[PDB]
């Protein structure tokens, strides 16, 4: 190197390029998958990280705990991008993306240090992956039957497949009996909106319940509301999105009068303006009133008055979950309150959950919303549950969309890695290494359990590799009695679109890590 | 809870910490492997440059801070300093042994399994290098000679012009041959000095037959070549003499203090005059000489040198035959010098080399020595002869010490691993894992022959590991044992004929070494670094 | 510190005085690297430090005052003599070939018996 | 044991993944869990003091300096100034018992600091903590439904 | 060709192998580079592709350039043949349609 | 304090690949270049500024080199370069420095291909061994016996110097000073331009008076004005014994308690240094000279004899006498011999120059050493010249040993790039390619030759090519000051083969040691 009086590029810039930095790279994917390796399987761990302002999260996801992480390597962040990929298209399997993406690199790394070109490794990579979403879907196991008892049965396990590996995984089958009911209840689209989730400190887990309608806590009740029953048995409920309280008619209206008669004539138009749109809402039947805009003293009092429920600025969200449980309208304006935009439900009720007050809307026949009430210690107990539900969630939302379903526990990868080593055995021979390293890069996952689990993972591997080599598709790990087993029919079952986007996005992470050769990083602008 | 000031790794974190200082170092000195290796040029905090291919002056030079490191680096000065060579390899094929292990072990094999397989490996490895690889040099020849030293001296700065330099190693080493006791010939390296001077090109450095003194004439009075040399050596200096501590002169009668000062130089006149009397030409002195000494010398027209280094002085005294002298006292009490002490030599000549003048004592009797000046662009380049040129004098001496040679270019490394492989299936059940593991790792050494010619490592090392087999499984193809890489044309090659040979030593060695260097680090599973 | 007078001279000097006794460790180092006080600094700033087995036997300071602003290294090097602070001249060759060996082990040639 | 990992790549080149990675801790396996139980220990042995009728009192102050004499555990919990993520979990305990019953607030941190003593001797005798919670959750069934039959019934 | 992460002074990844993205991320401070850039940039604008074509031409040609003012030509007679064989391959290229 | 986890030391700076290869090559051009200018007849001269306050006026390289400190460890391998030419032959300084420069350019064109540095130096030590072949063959032999042809040599090995203006008296004094320092002992030659051969400058006169001794002059002065300033014929006595009491090695504490002992030590002082004069004046000489201190006694004593004595004569300038007037320097007056006597000296005088007592001993017989008597303008003057009688003795002892001849004006050069490129076209290699780059890069020469004296560089050296492809042209080279093709043998411009030697071995060489090398590390203690 020589100074160059004229430099080429600005003080500062860093550059590396060549197999040493493909191979750092590779060695940073390592360092982020071991990040999240301990959080995977019905034996997995949590992660508690504490933020700069000092709140710790603690989860056993792993796409929280990669986002978590303040992840700067330009070659790591695609593994926490891949794991936030896969959790938005399926929602579960947020940490096999991260160990299949840091294996496939592990494997090839030999091969990088040797020079091995890297359009070679790509494309090696390209194949396997596109033959085992093919094996994927020709082995998947589908039912052609449509029948309403095996659709529900497929479901629910599915749910406690997914369950089975975090905090709440002892009512697993609890919960996922309620999950399965949350999302049958949705209409067509399963909007995630649609299904809401409170989270009310104190209660064991067993003490959280499903809402068969729309439950949301009290919302600063004024003067009065205590004076209003609170217990209803056919309500008609008025969904509003208006301000009931007295106030400027206009922020640009003013009022001129140079008579005392037409001063008291317009406080008392003020007064008639307000009542005449609480008549209009009493005048329409409806028993409970609740409103997206803030609701004043007297009109509580008025309601109070009337032996009627009143609400002020109640969420968007759970107004919109009321009006899909109930079947009305809300309405900007009062003048037109027809019994076609009141909602109707069986039972509406407040009542006391841990130190706080819920307002409850049940027997709603036509129900397409939920509501869960999750019960807990912590905040952040409640939080990692809300988590396992919502994988929980996605998991059956897509099973919904298709019922095809592999056995879980390492049992499909090891058919995979069966199936393309078979393959790689007939090929020319430098693509034959390739594709045998991206079929022993397909065992991590069943060795990760077993390590997680704390067995001896090579005794396991080398009886399921039997096993698959002798005929079995679907056995994988049995957790709980250290061995294999069929698990397909121990119901560890798991979507086939899961495995197939994990395989797709790890591959693709992997083609992107290894086809940069070079790395240039600009100085940094306004340090501050 | 254990309240230690000082800092505790535990675990898969000091293990992988371990590896990768070890695989730092190895990836130090990986690109200078190899007749495709290219040299490295280290700068000192004061400016000082050194251009070296060495492992061994390169991992000196280095400053670690690592303990795997450190280890790695005493590894190296080890084979360095019993073998003289692949000091390289030795250092990459333990690297590379421990991240395989390393990688083992991750797998939950237990550490003391793998150490185990090891240590099985290496055995069977050496029986098998003993059993299959060896070539005995006596149906050779001196040509096995030559090829050893083209061999070593290729991927040197010298590796041209090996042509000349390895009949100037082969010279030099065959002319300090000598048999000790039990009938077995001894070649003492160490013994050729080595001499450096900027200048002509490498092609006019000289092989003295005799003995070359860095030293020069103690006087300008002196002649400067000398015909038929009688060298005397001493041990002693030629001053003026001086009492010890516990004497002292004490004069009472002034007229006394006259014969005392005038004694105080004749009794080191009548010295000279004996030593000159024998018949010496040629006096060789470890300590000083003061003028009056010189002017004696010069007067009687002979050569005088002081500070003559010690090992320098003894290696002229015995090839010339001379005895050193520490003093001229006999057991009689007396001050006697006898001819029998005199060593001599055909000639002893003060030539100049290059602005500067060196003492050449050529065809010394009784005892034939040797001596190289290498001859150089600068200082660097010299310093790197020195250290090529001796790394070729310790392969010939292992050569011709043990005369079994193996075959060069990585088909050492390629058949023990098949071999190895092979094997593994024989032993145990997670030993078997770990003899394969040093299979797999003993293919560092050819893959990065490979990867140092740019050429296409995986298909070379397959094509090689395919031969290997061929001749491990075929009953008639055994001379495919011999097939090595042939890094000018990227092409495998038969490189027993093709004259790429070894010491078999320095293989055994390699493998012993980084066995056991491995199995100490891989011991380790806990670092409490005390704070200082 | 850049930019006081005496500094380049004394400098000169030392390279001067390392070329001729090879023994001596000259050495210079900035006042702010080893956070010399201000007014030490602004005021006594061009001193001569000696050191000697780790104390001190030399404590020379603003040097100019009696060496001035163009000192050769005739000046220094008779300064240092007459505190007797400079090592003896020792005479050695000026320049020759090169050996680069220092004893070892089996570094003897021995007689064949 | 802690600051995370450190290698500055086998090449010599930096190595940097987490930002801030060298002030950052991390504590992994045995330890982190031997950690959370003593710290958790410690707090369940203050509270322990203040049960039942000869339990005494403590005296809190707050940043302020307003004292506060009490011996309900929540309100001790609430007011003491953790900094340990654990604390603050048999804080929020303490809370949540609170809020769902109203009493017993100092009775579950006890009961949680037994527990994870107990899981302690358990661990170093090679058992996996979630076979030890797995065995918890199976004795609180028990517990709950023994509770549950030795129950009685009040006009 | 393989793909560059470049990361400008917003820390913001890039993932390419497009040329003209390359050299926009980079911080090119050089005047002459600048220049080039600048050509590369321009030449995508008008075309949409090949920027590194011409990022590499303009190199092989600026080397050249220093060989022949080395062995001895000026620099008006370099920019003149320059311009000549310019020519001659605009000339020539409508017949290398195929 | 933090302990932050390494392998190197901090301080320990690696760069490896492309990088360091083309660092390496651009510092060696950059050293060719900052003495491009200084080749040939008309070179111009340069300031530098000694850090230690001096000012070096120079157009010789290796002055200009060595003057310069850098840092690029390629810098200082160059500047080795040169100071291992100047040592060896102590000609061709400049040359050496632009041929390495431009051989490692020509090799940087291959590293930039997929050529491997190894080739390269294969391909460039075939060609030094043809160069070498080439020069031995296109040699001329001289006749040391002849005169004037070797006054022809020196004059053009010194017409690019300052000096070149009184070329006859530079080329007389210098042929002069070889000639007579040249000695014969024991059947072993030699020439030692270093030690004998002194060369005194005394600024001021006028540099025609400069000339060759017929002796030795130093710059001393009688130890007593009675002394005798002019001898026609002395008889010299040189000694290395001090001519003043001194103390004995063992420590000789004396006791005194008679009176008269006082007296009587001081009486046999001074009687042991009237035996030592006696001793000395029974040769009866006429000059002593020792290299230590003479006792005002002793000068007296001698001064009885009429012997002139001088002391403190330095060990160099005493051997320079000796040599000079064919004398044997004594250490114990008793030891004096007849042969010891320095007879042969024609003259002794002391005579002042300036305001300053100077020696002449110039009238010797056969003498075997000289002083060389410089006088000019200022100091920097007469350092230049020194310089330059330095390049012409050195050139002179170069044809002594050597008689081979070779033609200038970079003749050689066209005809050994000539050669190898006729030879290159028998080799269809991979290798034949860097062996003419390396043949044709011998050009820079005639090419620099032209350049400084500024005229057309591409035409005269296509026409110098072209000539050069005739049969009988290999003398055809450049007029360094009018920018024409000359023949050589007409011009008159012919260097010694060891010189073109030295300066193609070192050239190549360097070029093969710079390109072996790929990685750098620096920083680490010396450790030691
Ligand atoms: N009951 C079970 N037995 C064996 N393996 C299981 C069981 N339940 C889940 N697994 C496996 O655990 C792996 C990880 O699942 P989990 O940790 O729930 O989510 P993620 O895939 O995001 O880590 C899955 O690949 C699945 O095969
Ligand atoms: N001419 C050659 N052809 C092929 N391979 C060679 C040749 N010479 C040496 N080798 C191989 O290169 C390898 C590296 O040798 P080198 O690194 O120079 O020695 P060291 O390991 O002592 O530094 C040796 O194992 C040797 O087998
Ligand atoms: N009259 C001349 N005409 C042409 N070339 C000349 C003449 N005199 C000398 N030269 C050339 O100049 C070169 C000497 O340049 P010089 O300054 O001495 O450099 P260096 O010190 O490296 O030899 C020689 O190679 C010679 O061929
Ligand atoms: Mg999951
Ligand atoms: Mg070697
Ligand atoms: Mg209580
Ligand atoms: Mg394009
Ligand atoms: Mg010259």
């Amino acid at each position: 190197m020589m100074p160059t009086p004229v430099i080429l590029l600005k003080e500062g810039t860093d550059s590396s390029q060549g197999i040493p930095q493909l191979v750092s790279n590779i060695s940073a994917c390592q360092v982020i998958a071991e990040a999240v390796r301990t959080t995977l399987g019905p034996r997995g761990m949590d992660k508690l990280i504490v933020d700069g302002r000092g709140k710790a999260t603690i989860s056993n996801d792993g796409a929280t705990i990669l986002k978590l992480l303040d992840v700067v390597h330009p070659a790591a962040k695609t593994l926490v991008d891949i794991a936030k990929s896969q959790d938005a298209e399926v929602g579960d399997g947020t940490t096999s993306v991260t160990l299949l993406a840091a294996e496939f690199l592990k494997q090839v790394k030999p091969y990088v240090e040797e020079g091995l070109h890297p359009q070679i490794i790509i494309r090696a990579f390209r194949t396997a992956t596109q033959l085992a979403v093919n094996k994927i879907k020709e082995i998947a196991v589908t039912v052609k039957k449509a029948d309403k008892v095996e659709q529900r049965k497929l479901l629910e396990k599915c749910a406690m497949t997914a369950l089975s590996s975090k905090l709440i995984s002892q009512q697993k089958a609890f919960f996922a009996k309620m999950v399965v009911d949350a999302v049958m209840m949705l209409d067509d689209l399963l909007q995630l909106k649609m299904i809401g989730i409170k989270k009310v400190q104190g209660g064991a887990l067993e003490d959280s319940q499903l809402v068969a309608g729309v439950a949301f806590k009290k919302t600063f009740s004024y003067a009065g509301f205590e004076m209003q029953p609170k217990k209803y048995h056919n309500p008609k409920i008025a969904l509003l999105n208006v301000e009931l309280e007295l106030k400027a008619e206009k922020d640009n209206a003013e009022i001129r009068v140079h008579t005392v008669e037409d001063y008291q004539a317009i406080v008392d138009a003020e007064w008639n303006i307000l009542y005449d749109k609480l008549e209009k809402i009493h005048h329409s039947g409806a028993k409970v009133v609740l409103s997206k805009l803030p609701i004043g003293d007297v009109a509580t009092q008025y309601f109070a008055d009337r032996d009627m429920f009143c609400a002020g600025r109640v969420p968007e969200e759970d107004l919109k979950r009321t009006m899909m449980a109930c079947g009305g309208s809300i309405q900007t304006s009062v003048n037109a309150l027809s019994a076609d935009v009141l909602g109707r439900c069986q039972v509406f009720e407040e009542t006391q959950i841990g130190g706080e007050r819920y307002n409850f809307f049940t027997g709603c026949p036509k129900a397409k919303t939920c509501t869960f009430i999750l019960r807990g210690g912590a905040e952040q107990f409640m939080e990692e549950t809300e988590r396992s539900l919502h994988d929980a969630i996605m998991i059956v939302r897509r099973a919904i969309k298709n019922d095809s379903v592999v056995a879980g526990g390492g049992a499909i990868e090891m058919e995979l890695s069966k199936y393309l080593r078979d393959y790689s055995r007939t090929i020319p021979g430098k693509q034959q290494l390739l594709i045998g390293a991206y079929a022993k890069a397909l065992e991590i996952i069943p060795r990760q359990l077993c390590d997680n689990a704390g067995f001896d993972a090579t005794n396991i591997l080398n009886k399921l590799r039997a096993r698959h080599a002798q005929g079995g598709t679907w056995y994988g790990v049995d957790i709980n009695n250290e061995d294999i087993a069929d698990n397909f029919e121990a119901f560890v079952w798991e979507p086939a679109m899961v495995r197939i986007n994990a395989l797709t996005a790890a591959s693709e992470a992997a083609c992107l890590i290894v086809s940069v050769d070079e790395t240039i990083k600009n100085p940094r602008s306004t340090v501050d | 809870p254990l309240s230690v000031f000082g800092d505790r790794s535990t675990g898969e974190t000091i293990r992988s910490q371990n590896v990768m200082a070890a695989a730092s170092i190895a990836n130090i000195v990986k690109s200078s492997l190899g007749p495709v290796g290219l040299d490295k040029m280290l700068v000192d905090d004061i400016g000082d440059v050194t251009i070296t291919n060495d492992g061994a002056t390169i991992l000196k030079l280095l400053e670690v801070e690592h303990p795997a490191a450190k280890v790695l680096c005493e590894l190296a000065d080890l084979q360095d300093k019993e073998v003289g060579d692949g000091t390289t390899s030795v250092v990459i094929i333990a690297a590379e042994l421990l991240k395989n292990a390393d990688e083992l072990v991750k797998q939950k094999i237990h550490p003391t399994s793998v150490i185990s397989g090891y240590r099985l490996a290496c055995k069977e490895a050496v029986r098998y290098i003993n059993e299959n690889l060896i070539v005995n040099t006596d149906e050779l020849g001196r040509d096995c000679l030559i090829n050893a030293a083209k061999t070593s001296m290729s991927s040197k700065i010298i590796g041209i012009n090996g042509d000349f330099f390895a009949n100037m190693v082969v010279d030099a080493v065959l002319a300090i041959k000598y048999t000790d006791i039990r009938g077995q010939p001894r070649y003492p390296v160490n013994s050729v000095n080595i001499l450096k001077a900027h200048g002509r090109s490498q092609m006019e450095s000289m092989l003295i037959s005799g003995y070359a003194l860095n030293c020069v004439v103690g006087s300008q009075g002196m002649p400067k070549r000398i015909v038929n040399a009688k060298i005397a050596c001493l041990d002693f200096s030629l001053q003026k003499t001086k009492m010890k501590l516990g004497v002292q002169v004490v004069i009472t009668d002034p007229e006394k203090l006259d014969q005392i000062r005038q004694r105080e130089s004749d009794i080191t006149k009548e010295r000279i005059q004996k030593i000159l009397a024998t018949g010496a030409n040629v006096i060789l002195t470890t300590g000083g000489i003061d003028d009056m000494c010189l002017k004696y010398f010069v007067e009687a027209g002979a050569m005088a040198v002081r500070r003559v280094l010690k090992r320098d002085l003894k290696r002229i005294a015995k090839a010339s035959g001379a005895t050193i002298l520490s003093t001229l006292a006999n057991l009689e009490g007396e001050e006697t010098f006898e001819a029998a002490m005199l060593g001599q030599a055909e000639e002893v000549v003060q030539e100049r080399i290059c602005d500067d003048e060196l003492i050449l004592i050529k065809n010394t009797k009784a005892r034939t020595s040797a001596s190289i000046i290498l001859r150089g662009a600068n200082d660097f380049m010299c310093d790197e002869m020195e250290r090529s040129l001796h790394d070729a004098l310790c392969v010939v001496k292992r050569v011709l010490e043990s005369k079994s040679v193996v075959p060069g270019g990585g088909a050492v490394e390629a058949a023990l691993s098949i071999y190895l492989e092979n094997y593994a299936t024989s032993m145990g059940s997670r030993e078997q894992l770990a003899i394969a593991e040093f299979a797999r790792s003993l293919l560092v050494i050819p893959n990065t022959l490979a990867v140092n010619a740019a050429q296409d490592s995986t298909d070379l090392v397959a094509k090689l590991r395919a031969f290997h087999n061929e001749a491990q499984v075929n009953p008639e193809r055994k001379n495919l044992k011999w097939i090595g890489l042939d890094l000018s044309n990227g092409k495998p090659r038969d490189n027993k004929q093709a004259g790429v040979f070894e010491p078999t030593i320095v293989k055994v060695k390699s493998l012993k070494f980084a066995t056991e260097a491995a199995i100490t680090i891989l011991r380790i599973d806990d670092l409490i670094k005390l704070h200082p | 510190e850049d930019g006081i007078p005496g500094t380049e001279a004394m400098n000169g000097c030392m390279i001067c005085l390392a070329a001729e006794y090879p023994a001596v460790k000259f050495c210079k180092v900035k006042s702010s690297v080893i956070g010399a006080s201000s007014q030490f600094t602004r005021n006594a700033l061009p001193a001569l430090l000696i050191y000697k087995g780790g104390e001190l036997i030399g404590n020379f300071v603003r040097v100019t005052d009696q060496l001035g602003d163009d000192f050769f290294a005739v000046d220094l090097e008779a300064f240092l003599q007459e505190f007797g602070l400079l090592p003896e001249k020792e005479v050695l060759v000026l320049t020759s070939v090169r050996n680069s060996a220092t004893c070892h082990s089996e570094d003897s040639d021995l007689e064949i018996d | 044991a802690s600051m995370g990992t450190l290698a500055f790549d086998e090449y010599g080149r930096p190595f940097l993944i987490i930002k801030d990675q060298d002030r950052k801790s991390r504590l992994m396996g045995l330890e982190a869990l031997k950690s959370h139980i003593m710290a958790a220990k410690a707090v369940a042995n203050t509270m322990r003091t203040s049960l039942g009728p000869n339990g005494l009192d403590k005296m809190m102050v707050d940043k302020d300096g307003d004292v506060t004499v009490t011996n309900d555990g929540a309100t001790i919990l609430s007011m003491m100034d953790v900094d340990h993520q654990i604390a603050k979990l048999m804080v929020e305990l303490s809370k949540s018992q609170d809020d769902e019953i109203g009493d017993g607030t100092t009775g579950v941190v006890v009961l949680a600091g037994a527990l994870l003593e107990e899981a302690e001797q358990l661990l170093d005798r090679g058992i996996h903590p979630i076979r030890i919670a797995d065995g918890y959750e199976q004795a609180a069934r028990v517990a709950i439904e023994h509770l549950d039959k030795i129950s009685d019934s009040v006009l | 060709g393989m793909n560059k992460m470049v990361i400008n002074h917003l820390e913001k990844l890039f993932v390419t192998n497009d040329a003209a993205t390359i050299l926009r991320e980079l911080e090119v401070q050089h005047p002459a580079a600048k220049m080039i850039v600048m050509a590369s940039h321009m030449q995508e604008q008008e075309v949409g592709d090949g920027t590194n074509f011409v990022l590499v031409f303009a190199g092989a040609l600026l080397e050249l350039a220093e060989e022949l003012l080395r062995i001895g030509l000026s620099v008006s007679e370099v920019i003149e043949g320059y311009e000549i064989a310019c020519r001659k391959a605009h000339e020539i290229l409508p017949n290398l349609v195929c | 304090g933090h302990r932050p986890v390494l392998v190197l030391s901090q301080n320990t700076k690696r760069e490896s690949g492309r990088k360091v290869q083309s660092g390496n090559i651009n510092a060696a051009k950059t050293i060719a270049d900052i003495i491009r200018t200084c080749l040939g007849p008309k070179s111009m001269m340069k300031m530098l500024l000694d850090p230690m306050g001096g000012i070096v006026m120079t157009n010789d390289g290796n002055a200009i080199l060595r003057e310069i400190q850098v840092q690029h460890p390629a810098a200082k391998s160059m500047i080795e370069i040169s100071r291992t030419q100047d040592e060896e032959v102590g000609d061709g300084t400049t040359s050496v420095i632009i041929l390495a420069g431009e051989m490692l350019s020509v090799a940087e064109h291959f590293l930039e291909q997929q050529m491997h540095p190894t080739v390269v130096i294969s391909a460039y030590r075939k060609a030094l061994d043809d160069m070498i072949s080439t020069l031995k063959k296109i040699s001329i032999p001289v006749d040391i016996s002849d005169s004037d042809m070797m006054l022809n040599i020196i004059n053009s090995s010194i017409t690019t110097k300052a000096i070149s203006r009184w070329s006859s008296l530079a080329c007389n004094i210098a042929l002069d000073a070889v000639k007579m320092v040249q000695f014969e002992e024991n059947g072993r030659k030699e020439i030692d331009i270093k030690k004998y051969a002194r060369v005194e400058k005394i600024p001021g006169g006028i540099i025609e008076d400069s000339c060759v001794l017929r002796g030795v002059m130093i710059n001393k002065d009688v130890t007593h004005p009675r002394m005798r300033r002019y001898i026609k014929n002395p008889r010299i006595v040189l000694l290395d014994s001090s001519l003043e009491y001194k103390k004995g090695e063992s420590q000789t504490d004396i006791e005194i308690t008679r009176e008269e002992d006082f007296t009587r030590i001081l009486q046999m002082e001074e009687e042991y240094i009237q035996q030592l004069c006696e001793d000395i004046i029974q040769l009866k000489p006429d000059v002593v000279i020792t290299e230590k201190g003479i006792s005002d006694l002793a000068q007296h004593y001698l001064m009885r004899a009429n012997i002139t004595a001088i002391r403190r004569v330095r060990k160099t300038d005493n051997n320079r006498i000796a040599r000079a007037c064919g004398a044997r320097i004594v250490s114990r007056p008793e030891e004096l011999r007849e042969d010891d006597v320095g007879t042969g000296a024609g003259l002794l005088e002391i005579k002042k120059i300036g305001d300053e007592y100077f020696t002449f001993i110039t009238d010797c017989k056969d003498p075997k050493a000289c002083t060389i008597l410089l006088r000019g303008a200022s100091k920097e003057i007469l350092s230049e010249v020194e310089r330059n009688l330095q390049d012409a003795m050195q050139v002179c002892r170069n044809v002594l040993l050597d008689p081979q001849l070779v033609p200038g004006g970079g003749a050689s050069e066209m005809a050994v790039a000539h050669a190898l490129t006729e030879k290159s076209k028998a080799m269809t290699g991979v290798e034949q390619w860097p062996y003419r780059a390396v043949a044709q890069a011998l050009e820079v020469i005639p090419r620099t030759l032209i350049q400084n004296c500024g005229a057309s560089t591409i035409r005269l050296l296509t026409s110098l090519r072209a000539k050069h492809t005739q049969e009988n042209c290999e003398t055809w080279g450049v007029n360094g000051e009018t920018g024409t093709l000359v023949d050589m043998k007409e011009l008159g411009i012919w260097e010694p083969l060891a010189v073109k030697l030295q300066t193609y071995k070192t050239a190549v060489e360097t070029a093969v040691l710079l390109l072996r090398i790929d990685d750098i590390v620096s920083g680490h203690k010396k450790k030691g």
